[PDB]
């Protein structure tokens, strides 16, 4: 999933 | 430190303590105001902003939440144009808590679509909703909010920057939030039910500029059961401790 | 009623009427019917920042028509504009939303 | 009326 | 005409999936529910449904489209006694495309009549593709909602909020969509027990009022085949991507 | 054959003999005829946004009908209303409308 390493900003 | 009833020879009592008045977004409480912009969505405001209210109260927390997450997905509301608040909150304990501010705006609901499990961070709530009349004698004797309705005889929203008495609207028709009670002077008595000086602040979903600058001052009995308005019909609060 | 909605629809006294005037200098200039002066006679009315009004007039040949306005909040003059457009739509649509 | 209702002496 | 041989193959093909609960609603991809209305016509809302939501799905721009470019336009499908999707979906793949909602107005049952040329909206699909009866909680979730059809009970009429525990009709005469899947933890009324009971979030073609926001649900399981109600014999959907 | 539509003819339940019942007063609307309710004689189906339950009458002096009726969705009161009626036909051709 995208939980941590996955996540843009 | 030491804050009322304490017996100190012989007589006791039950969490009873004042049996008097103090308003509530003074003593801890509040969150913002919000502009209900071509859109009657106010179940949306009371109840998600009770969930981020409580936040604020119940742990020193501060959350913004958001209003277009069950306005642009709660599947069991019928839109911008409808949704209750019998059941308001329960559509947040099945969602995981509504998607939450600075990551999400409001957008008036030009017709459109969820975006729910798309973010990474959520606040939800626990606990269950509904406040008697029998626990709105003592209102905020939580030290917490309330959500229950208000009809308008549309002799309301008349920017009276004050204080309104009056045989009110028809129909619960808005929803409003319960910032507080106020307690400004009590009963000054006429034939029979004289002067009331008694005020409850409510907060509003209309606007930020609006009477009270976003809030409506209005007129209680020495307890909060002889109004008018219908205002103890849907009391609900939302938790998560 | 419903929190942001409404009941039944309630019977067409002239005050929703001076806001059908103003409904319509707003719907002739990209209404492809070159519009002008109507007859209303229904409406309901919902609990928005504003009085949001649905206004029932009828008009064409055998059909109807239906439209959106809200009395907006007493900042100043209540200076009501659009948010609905539905022409020619029924007098049995259920007065709709726009 | 029983909201610290202390009748009695 | 074409079929899951060649175009599951690059979504849940060359991959293998998984989930529990997948609706393409709660997921910035489906579009509002509408009208029929007395008027034989229960086709019309699907197919233009499907063609709103793949749009979305993909490109995400929303369109509303419309259910009266069709109804009176079918050339070979039937009209306002009676029409298939199967083939709605082809009479707009020799067309050229489909007004939006407003561009092209809804009556009811009232004799009206059809023009293509009062638009210049390209709303279209290049082609479409056949959907078996048995594959349907994986249908809705990698291809799209697919625009399948229901069966008409008189019970099926009567709404609340909750699944359908109740019967059927006495034969399959009506057209809905499917959205999605869920799981649902509850109680036995008599124990208190781990029931988990799964269900099908579909759409409808009847009022906005109906309890669940035109998304009514019945009895379906992990197998994927324990409708109640034959829901996905006729399940077709359309591809515009 | 055919997803969301009519279906093919049946004989008789009388509980589509309390909706032709209604039909008096659902008329006087081009009725013309002295007709203190109309006597029935088969049945017909739709499953649409309600149940409009088809259903066919007589007259006078022996002419027949094909009729539109329309029964309420789960919503507001107790409303059956007239669609489409027609008259001056035989018992041998059926009911019909589209
Ligand atoms: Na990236
Ligand atoms: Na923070
Ligand atoms: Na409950
Ligand atoms: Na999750
Ligand atoms: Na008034
Ligand atoms: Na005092
Ligand atoms: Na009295
Ligand atoms: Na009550
Ligand atoms: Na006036
Ligand atoms: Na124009
Ligand atoms: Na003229
Ligand atoms: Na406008
Ligand atoms: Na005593
Ligand atoms: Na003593
Ligand atoms: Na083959
Ligand atoms: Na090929
Ligand atoms: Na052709
Ligand atoms: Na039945
Ligand atoms: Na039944
Ligand atoms: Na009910
Ligand atoms: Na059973
Ligand atoms: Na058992
Ligand atoms: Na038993
Ligand atoms: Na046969
Ligand atoms: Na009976
Ligand atoms: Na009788
Ligand atoms: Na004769
Ligand atoms: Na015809």
């Amino acid at each position: 999933k995208e939980i941590v390493n996955p996540l843009t900003k | 430190q030491m804050n009322y009833e304490e017996v100190i020879k012989k007589y006791k009592g039950n969490e009873n303590f004042d049996h008097a008045a103090y308003d509530w977004r003074l003593h801890s409480g509040v969150t913002p105001v919000k502009d209900q912009k071509n859109c009657g969505s106010c179940w949306a405001f009371s109840s998600i902003g009770s969930v981020e209210s409580q936040y604020a109260i119940r742990k020193n927390k501060l959350i913004t939440l958001s209003e277009q997450e069950l306005v642009d997905c709660s599947f069991k509301n019928y839109g911008c144009n409808g949704g209750l608040i019998n059941n308001a909150f329960e559509d947040m304990i099945e969602l995981g808590g509504i998607c939450t501010d600075d990551d999400y705006p409001y957008v008036s609901d030009a017709p459109n679509l969820c975006n729910i499990d798309r973010c990474t961070e959520k606040y939800g709530i626990k606990n269950y909703l509904s406040v008697p009349d029998n626990k709105l004698k003592e209102a905020l004797r939580f030290l917490g909010p309330i959500s229950i309705s208000v009809a308008v005889s549309d002799d309301f929203a008349f920017y009276k920057e004050g204080i309104f008495d009056g045989e009110c609207g028809d129909q619960l028709n808005h929803a409003v939030m319960l910032v507080g009670f106020g307690m400004k002077e009590i009963v000054n008595p006429l034939t029979k039910k004289g002067e009331k000086h008694y005020y409850y602040i409510i907060k509003n979903s209309w606007g930020q500029q609006w009477g009270e600058r976003g809030f409506i001052n209005i007129e209680t009995d020495e307890s909060g059961l002889m109004r008018k308005c219908g205002l103890g019909t849907d009391a609900f609060i939302p938790l998560i401790e | 009623m419903i929190p942001g909605g409404l009941s039944e629809a309630k019977p067409a006294t002239p005050e929703i009427q001076e806001i059908v005037d103003k409904v319509k200098p707003q719907l002739e200039e990209k209404t492809n019917e070159t519009y002008g002066k109507l007859e209303a006679v229904q409406y309901k009315t919902q609990v928005v920042a504003g009085t949001n009004y649905y206004i029932k007039v009828r008009a064409g040949d055998n059909k109807y028509m239906h439209l959106r306005v809200f009395k907006s909040l007493p900042g100043q003059n209540e200076d009501l504009v659009l948010t609905g457009y539905q022409v020619d739509k029924n007098k049995d649509d259920e007065l709709t939303g726009f | 009326v029983n909201p610290l209702t202390k009748k009695g002496e």
